[PDB]
């Protein structure tokens, strides 16, 4: 209705009013011809208008018009181009401006249109206002590909430093298009390196981009005649401009100076010594003030390394320092690169004792870094393995539960260094020359950690296993068996398809054989669910199913089916509880089971259907009164048509089921009175085929398991009444779709109230595929108790109503009076 | 005037003075290179007319080397007192044993004997922003200048020796001199300063790198040189000279020096 | 030039000013009011909220929930941004933190608008709004809330609803809390400034914070451009108050002021609002009730803690525990009191000594005041009955303070207070009405008043003045009280929300510089005043426009003079005759014609050597160089 808007714009004041109006016109969505339409009237009250503000704003709107994804803008560009050439104030020609970094972005094909804003731009780049200036240069950026680059390169002389900053990054825009830059940027940008502002220093990357696009090409130095290549002199560049004083561009520089891997080692090697001013260069990094600053000089490093081994084994040292950093994530950041880059390095005694110093520490992840670091790194000397030894094991008395880690540190250790173990056997094993040892204490910690090391090493070498007394022969069994990863030296599905084609088969059989052939199915399913793991998902799936049919097949063998309804009594009835079940379980087989398809959905929601028409049956069979029963059938019957107008595509392949015979007889059952519709369904219902449910490709049950109160325990959580104590909750959650919204904590008070928590999507946290972390600090409180009493919580799987979801943990609470 | 952080110790600073055109800047002492508790020295692009500088003159591998010792130390049960009497190298060594300490986890005693340290400590945790960075983080944790590595009773030269770190700052007959009695007379009851003795004393000023990454950063037309040795200064200068092509200054005591100045 | 609002908030401005070739972002201001509308957020779901009934709605009745014949919604609360729709966030290069209120909802504008100029801000200011942000998020992820209700939102729905929700401006604007992750992202983009600190802009623009004196890290800015100086005022006190003392001399010969952070209900007295405070729980404590003091980790609790253990002390019920509950409540306290130098003369008189500016410190070492991060966090094993509490947001819409109150709403023995002037407690008070609670009502503003920014105006003169129309108003509480009215001999406009503002202000030339020898190019002559002229090449660097080398002339010439030089010269054939439109002399010496007209003179020279220096040296005898 372009007409309202119209009026409405026409009625609005021009000074204010029309300002709210366009806005709150903005905020609410749009459609194509309705775009098609308002840009029209907004330029037409843009012509009208002569305001700054409000065409600053009707420029704006044309901008955020211009984003629309369905809109063809092609008159409208235009239109734009024109009032571009009219337009006199310069902040709504910087809007414009963005109307056209819009324009391009949305359109970037036409040739025709390229050339056209680009000219237009240069045009307008003569204004003296910076902002056009800055939108003119990022549009030039922008649109680009085979003069322009010689015209912003002029510009980078620019007395603003914001004009500047646009033009590096229109310059950095281009390169990312993939255009062949030239040459002569680099010493304008290395003009721009001495400029007083920092946004531009960070941007002159430029270098850094120039010197990765041609590090071969020769440049001579302006003052001496000596000839140095492009990666040379711009990595002196960066050495001495890393001493700057402003710390974004500190870490910018040394972010992009990491990324040079095309330089010569012996340079690197002369400019990283304390002994011109780009000695020192990663000296002043890894010593600067800014953690930050030492992260990225720590990465540059590593990329170093791992292209030269000479300067590795030259800033070992440095590393070395880095591990005595006082900050703890530069110390881990430290060690992994050393982990990465220890490959080719081999370390001497003094480096080999400071690693095992920092290894003493006190935090649980940095000792986790240095055993990653020590299953790659080399030695030289036996003794350097026997420090390593004996500072693990003193690890091992102060910190018992890293020995997973430290046995594949020695198992790392044994492996890539046979050879220089085995000299030091018979004393890890302490064997006597001519004595029988006593038998060491199997189970123990230290001494698995010194087989684990002694055996890994013996894998190559054939003349370790020698020095073995009998009883080392038979922990070398014992551990192999039990830590085998560490020591070194379908019929169930066609099963299942074939049970699950008898019972379509045999589904015919009279109610007893049905119902026995159902219960020995379901649990058959159950059975192999419990044994193999795999297909524990399918099985309980289908066992759910099936257990749904078992539910209809008995609630229609029912005593009350021969019985009038006034001498029906509830109290004996299976019916309404055999329906309330199959709800349930339809639901479970919904949504709990993760990788279903729409081919099961349709069978899940036809028994959902079953069930419904179940429901309405019993209570027809109960109730007396016509309207509940007129209301009852008029809502079955608009599920009905609910349900197969959902799902219109799967009819031709539900022959014989419940739905089409009731679609085949729509007309008649809606007309009929409630008491011959509700006979004529249950009927209907009684003689229904049984569908065949398709099994999925694959697919999981979803689960979850409290740990964090565990089992519990008698111990109460003592505190004030009416004041709140927060209960930390931990559980592993599997194959769940969307956790974050799907998954909510609950928590039943010894009583009716049963309050209900929702965890914030922050707090899941996926440490590996297929499953999912949850850990939740809920926060309980109540009045006072006359002694410690058990409160329970659990899981539950909310879909749109909510289900149970794991088994209820329960725990104690002892809230204590004031 | 403005002042600019300084870092060679809390609360020192530089001062920039301007008055129209002109601008003169001194430092007195500052150093590049950071200390374990205070930030370095930072300056924009003043390009002042004059600068006023000192010429006096492997930090984390000495610390390294130091923490060793005194953890060797202390492991075998060794006493061994560091007399000190600057504040801020005596601040700082307290900041590095307290966090390698409780790095360490171990429980190992340490303490500072004088009143004056305890004096010092109470202005130090109150000017948090005249420090490192750590330091203004960690501050949103709990406060790191206090710890259970606190105070020194020692019962007056009689509560034995042990894996013990204690500060003593004498001056030359000032403070608690009789722990030299108490202590020392063999090889075990080592006792260290700048059995065996190390230079263990780091260098708050810095070298003549920094002074050269600070004459380069600012890059005055005139520099003045005071406050060092002779021979360090005419070095010094020599190297400008050699560098930069840039005008510079030798003033003696009482020299008079005369500079135009263009307004 | 152009100054736009954003905030139509009298205390909370969103103001930007575009001023000559840059443009600043003046203040964020988050708008807070609007919670209000919005069922609270308990840490524990109450009963009460459970069985609250619903409201009616012909199009669905869970969308809203009613109590005390006042509508809320029964959603997550929203906050009112700013209208930041208006201009192009963008373009903006520079925002000028005032106060740690002020910066609140920075994160929407640093992150969602794309905005990557630069950020400028005091240390305390910084710190505690890191505080404030931190605390914010986590009482609103402590109990998380669906977004159950939009469809209310809407204008016909606002019009079908009464006045507390039709009242509501912008509700469309309104946006959920931002999280921790985008707090980070903004304060990383944020320039740490002292008082007094000139800041350059491109090198066009000066910009420097003074101390405003409301609280430790507050500050007032200015603009300077040499010749154009644009004066910003926020919230400032002249009163006995901790930080360091208001600032009024630099605020001089200052062409547009802009000011904000006036005191809501000004009649209100402070000292008599904090000894009224100290009276009611005193005899809530001698009745043996609890108090409630919702309040920010803010000045307000320090100065209210401080006079509170004085006036304790002196009437020796000190046996009663304090009770300061927050996430940050620690980290506050060490905070005030780390950053005395920002504070006023006595407490650094007190820091030169050894001992710590304020005395709490005493208290938390003797246990006389006692604090925890939360309920859960070991408080409620310490807890005891008959205490105070210090908590929670004083919105009441969450944080500690609604469980703490719904644990105390029934009994009418303990008492609850207000001291935050920021929110109408009528509306808090709304969702829970039905209580027997006993709630006073004594906000504490430090702000200035009316009749101290009068007096600062009269003493300061300003050319002129701008504010929000709120102020230009009298309050619609009194609506008579024409004392509470600034007064200003200029017309002193104001302005509405998202109300766009041209300033008065044209001045029509900038600095520049000069190097001497273009100075020496002059010879000034005496006339009466000295006159000069030069010519130089204009180079302009980051906006310094330099002058350094690589003009008209006003001969007035007498006649007289000119005659009698003429005839001593000797030239032959000399003529002099008396006729119409002025005189005229033919002179054939060298085919020269000399004409005087009125508003007008012709000048004829030859290409002749000798004539043109002859007629220059003539011309220099009495030549005049402008
Ligand atoms: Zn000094
Ligand atoms: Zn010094």
């Amino acid at each position: 209705k372009s007409a309202a808007l119209h009026i409405d714009l026409c009625k609005a004041t021009s000074p204010a009013d029309a300002l709210q109006y366009l806005l709150q016109f903005a905020r609410k969505p749009v459609e194509a011809e309705s775009v098609e339409g308002v840009v029209r009237i907004l330029l037409e009250h843009y012509y009208k208008e002569n305001d700054p503000s409000v065409r600053l704003k009707i420029a704006s709107l044309l901008g955020l018009l211009s984003k629309t994804a369905g809109f063809s803008p092609d008159c409208i560009m235009d239109d734009a181009i024109n009032i571009l050439q009219n337009e006199k104030s310069h902040q709504v020609l910087a809007q414009l401006l963005d109307t056209l970094l819009a324009i391009g972005t949305k359109l970037p094909e036409n040739q025709a249109i390229q050339m056209r804003l680009v000219d237009v731009a240069c045009k307008h780049l003569t204004d003296t206002s910076h902002g056009v200036r800055n939108k003119c240069l990022q549009l030039l950026g922008n649109l680009g590909s085979l003069d322009v680059q010689k015209i912003i390169g002029d510009y980078f002389s620019d007395q603003d430093p914001r004009v500047r900053t646009a033009a590096i990054k229109a310059m950095l825009q281009l390169h990312e298009r993939g255009l062949k830059l030239h040459q002569t940027i680099y010493n304008q940008a290395c003009k721009l390196l001495s400029d007083d502002y920092e946004q531009v220093r960070s941007a002159a990357q430029l270098i850094w981009v120039v010197s990765q696009l041609y590090p071969e090409s020769i440049v001579p130095i302006p003052s001496s005649n000596e000839e140095i290549r492009l990666v040379d002199d711009a990595f002196g560049k960066i050495c001495h401009m890393v001493s700057d004083g402003s710390w974004v561009v500190r870490v910018q520089a040394a972010k992009l100076l990491g990324s040079m891997e095309q330089v010569s080692s012996h340079f690197l090697e002369q400019t990283l010594d304390k002994k011109s001013g780009a000695c020192g260069a990663f000296v002043h990094g890894l010593e600067d003030e800014m953690y930050e600053v030492r992260i990225a000089a720590v990465e540059a490093l590593c990329m170093l390394a791992q292209s030269s081994p000479s300067f590795a084994e030259k800033c070992l040292d440095f590393l070395v320092d880095m591990f005595n950093d006082e900050i703890e994530e530069v110390r881990l950041q430290s060690i992994h690169t050393m982990r990465k880059i220890s490959n080719n390095i081999t370390l001497r005694e003094d480096q080999l004792d400071t690693v095992l110093a920092v290894l003493e520490d006190s935090s649980r992840d940095i000792r986790e870094a240095l055993h990653e670091l020590l299953c790659c790194t080399n030695v030289s000397t036996k003794e350097g393995i026997h420090l390593a030894l004996v500072e693990l094991l003193k690890n091992l008395t102060k910190y018992p539960t890293d020995r997973d880690s430290i046995w594949k540190c020695l198992k790392f250790l044994g492996s890539r260094h046979p050879t220089l173990v085995l000299p030091l056997v018979p004393e890890l094993l302490s064997t006597h020359p001519f004595f029988d040892t006593a038998e060491p204490d199997m189970d123990d910690p230290a001494y698995i950690a010194v087989l684990v090391l002694i055996f890994n090493a013996a894998k190559t070498c054939p003349t370790m296993p020698a020095l073995f007394s009998d009883h080392t022969f038979r922990h070398y069994a014992y551990l192999r068996d039990s830590l085998s990863h560490l020591v070194p030296a379908d019929p169930s599905q066609q099963f299942l398809q074939q049970s699950l084609e008898r019972v379509y088969s045999l589904q015919h059989l009279d109610p007893q054989g049905a119902q026995e052939l159902l219960e020995f199915t379901i649990r058959d399913l159950q059975r192999l669910g419990e044994l193999q793991s795999e297909l524990a998902g399918v099985a309980d799936f289908s066992a759910t199913y099936l257990r749904c049919q078992l539910l209809l097949i008995k609630a229609l063998q029912e005593k009350l089916w021969n019985v009038a309804a006034p001498l029906y009594l509830k109290q004996s009835d299976l019916a309404s509880a055999a329906a309330k079940q199959i709800m349930e379980e339809t639901y479970k087989m919904e949504f709990m089971y993760s990788g279903v398809e729409n081919k099961q959905v349709v069978i899940i929601h036809h028994m959902r259907l079953q069930a419904k028409a179940l429901q309405l049956i019993v209570t027809a069979r109960t109730t007396r009164g016509l309207d509940p029963l007129f209301g009852m059938c008029e809502k079955f019957l608009q599920e009905v048509d609910f349900f197969q107008r959902y799902f219109i595509a799967d009819l031709p392949h539900l022959q014989d089921s419940f739905v089409d015979k009731l679609l085949d007889l729509m007309p008649r059952l809606m007309t009929s009175k409630p008491a011959e519709v509700v006979k004529i369904l249950q009927t209907m219902l009684r003689q229904s085929a049984f569908l065949h449910l398709p099994l999925p490709e694959q697919i999981h049950k979803a689960s979850a398991t409290i740990i964090e109160p565990a089992g519990e325990s008698d111990n109460p959580l003592r505190f004030t009444s009416g004041l709140v104590v927060a209960l930390d909750v931990d559980a592993t959650l599997e194959h769940v779709q969307d956790p974050q919204n799907t998954v909510k904590v609950q928590v039943l008070y010894p009583d009716g109230q049963a309050q209900m928590i929702h965890p914030k999507p922050a707090d899941f946290r996926n440490p590996g595929p297929g499953r999912h972390r949850l850990i939740t600090q809920v926060y309980l409180s109540h009045t006072a108790w006359t002694e410690a009493c058990q409160v329970e919580v659990r899981l539950l799987l909310a879909y749109n109503g909510t289900i149970p979801f794991s088994k209820p943990v329960k725990v104690y609470i002892m809230p204590k009076p004031a | 005037i403005k002042a600019y952080y300084a870092g060679h110790v809390l609360g020192a600073a530089m001062f920039q003075i301007k008055v129209g055109s002109e601008s003169v800047v001194y430092t007195g002492d500052y150093n590049m290179t950071p200390d374990r508790h205070l930030g370095a020295a930072w300056i924009d692009k003043c390009r002042p007319n004059l600068l006023i500088t000192q010429s006096t003159y492997s930090k984390r591998c000495r610390e390294r080397d130091f923490l060793k010792k005194v953890h060797e130390t202390v492991e075998r049960g060794g006493k061994v007192l560091i007399p000190v009497f600057a504040l801020g190298r005596a601040q700082e060594l307290c900041i590095l044993l307290e966090t390698f300490w409780e790095r360490m986890n171990l429980k190992v005693p340490i303490y500072f004997s004088t009143g004056l340290t305890e004096k010092a400590n109470h202005y130090y945790k109150l000017f948090i922003p005249w420090t490192n960075q750590k330091i203004r983080k960690t501050f949103v944790q709990r406060n790191m200048f206090e710890f259970k590595h606190i105070k020194a009773f020692d019962r007056a030269f009689a509560d034995n020796p042990g894996p013990m770190v204690v500060f003593a700052t004498p001056g030359h007959a000032g403070q608690s001199l009789q722990i030299f009695r108490k202590w020392a007379g063999n090889e075990k009851n080592m006792v260290i300063m700048p059995m065996q003795v190390e230079y263990m004393s780091f260098s708050a000023h810095a070298d003549a790198k920094g002074i050269m990454q600070l004459v380069g950063q600012a890059e005055p037309e005139s520099v003045l040189l005071v406050h060092g040795e002779a021979k360090k200064m005419e070095f010094l200068k020599q190297k400008i000279e050699q560098e930069l092509r840039v005008n510079c200054y030798m003033p003696a005591n009482g020299e008079t020096v005369t500079l135009p100045t263009s307004p | 030039m152009k100054l736009y609002c954003l905030s139509g908030h009298p205390t909370l401005p969103c103001n930007v000013l575009k001023f000559k070739s840059t443009t600043i972002m003046l203040d964020c201001g988050l708008d807070m009011t609007s919670t209000l509308n919005f069922l609270p957020l308990p840490l524990v779901q109450s009963p009460r909220l459970s069985n609250l009934p619903g409201w009616s709605l012909k199009d669905l009745d869970k969308e809203l929930k009613e109590c005390s014949g006042h509508v809320f919604v029964d959603s997550v609360p929203e906050f009112c941004l700013p209208e930041t729709e208006l201009i192009d966030l963008s373009t903006v290069d520079v925002i000028l933190i005032s106060n740690y209120h002020c910066m609140m909802a920075l994160p929407y504008i640093t992150e969602h608008t794309g905005f990557t100029g630069t950020v400028y801000a005091t240390e305390p200011t910084v710190q505690i709004g890191r505080l404030l942000m931190e605390e914010l998020v986590n009482f609103i992820e402590r109990v998380p809330k669906a977004q159950s209700a939009s469809l209310w939102k809407n204008k016909d729905i606002q019009r079908l609803l009464p006045s507390p929700l039709k009242d509501a401006v912008e509700v469309s604007t309104w946006r959920r809390c931002y999280t921790m992750q985008e707090v980070n992202s903004a304060l990383s983009k944020i320039q740490l400034v002292g008082y007094s600190q000139k800041i350059e802009l491109f090198g066009a623009v000066q910009v420097t914070p003074l101390s405003s004196g409301y609280a430790l890290g507050s500050s007032n800015w200015i603009i300077q451009s040499h010749y154009e100086k644009v004066s910003y005022v926020s919230g400032s006190s002249l009163l006995t108050t901790h930080p360091q003392p208001m600032d009024q001399a630099s605020l001089k010969n200052s062409d547009v002021l802009v000011l904000t952070g006036l005191t809501q209900i000004p009649t209100a007295n402070p000292d008599g609002m904090v000894g009224e405070f100290c009276s009611n729980l005193a005899l809530t404590v001698r009745n043996g009730g609890n108090v409630l003091v919702p309040c920010y980790p803010s000045g307000v609790i320090y100065d209210l803690l401080e006079c509170l253990y004085q006036y304790i002390d002196s009437a020796g019920l000190s046996s009663v525990p304090l009770y300061f509950i927050s996430p940050v409540a620690n980290s506050s306290l060490e905070f005030s009191q780390i950053f005395a130098e920002w504070l006023c003369h006595n407490k650094q008189s007190k820091v030169y000594l050894p001992e710590p500016p304020f005395p709490h410190a005493e208290l938390i070492q003797t246990n006389k005041l006692k604090h925890y991060p939360s309920i859960h966090g070991d408080f409620s094993n310490d807890f005891r009955q008959p205490c105070v509490v210090f908590t929670g947001h004083p919105s009441l819409r969450f944080g500690d303070v609604v469980h703490f109150m719904e644990l105390w709403g029934k009994s009418s023995l303990n008492t609850v207070i207000f001291t935050e002037p920021d929110f109408s407690y009528l509306e808090a008070l709304a969702p829970y009405q039905p209580l027997a609670m006993k709630c006073i009502y004594c906000p504490i503003d430090t702000r200035l008043n009316f009749i101290q920014v009068s007096k600062l105006l009269k003493e300061v003169q300003p050319l002129h003045v701008v504010c929000p129309e709120q102020y230009t108003q009298p309050p619609p509480a009194q609506s008579h009280r024409m004392d509470l009215m600034i007064d200003c001999q200029p017309p002193a406009m104001s302005y509405r929300r998202a109300e766009v503002l041209a300033l008065p202000f044209k001045r029509r030339y900038e600095k520049i510089e000069i190097m001497p020898e273009l100075a020496d190019s002059l010879v000034p002559m005496e006339i009466k005043i000295s006159l000069a002229t030069v010519s130089a090449v204009l180079h302009t660097k980051d906006n310094k426009h330099l002058l350094q080398p690589p003009p008209l002339l006003s001969g007035s010439i007498p006649v007289e003079q000119f005659v009698q030089t003429l005839e001593k010269h000797g030239f032959s054939d000399i003529k002099v005759e008396d006729t119409a439109k002025g005189h005229i002399v033919l002179l054939q010496e060298a085919e020269t014609l000399i004409q005087i007209e009125e508003d007008s003179t012709h000048i004829i020279c030859d290409n002749d050597e000798m004539l043109r220096v002859r007629l220059r040296d003539l011309v220099l005898k009495f030549l005049q160089k402008f």
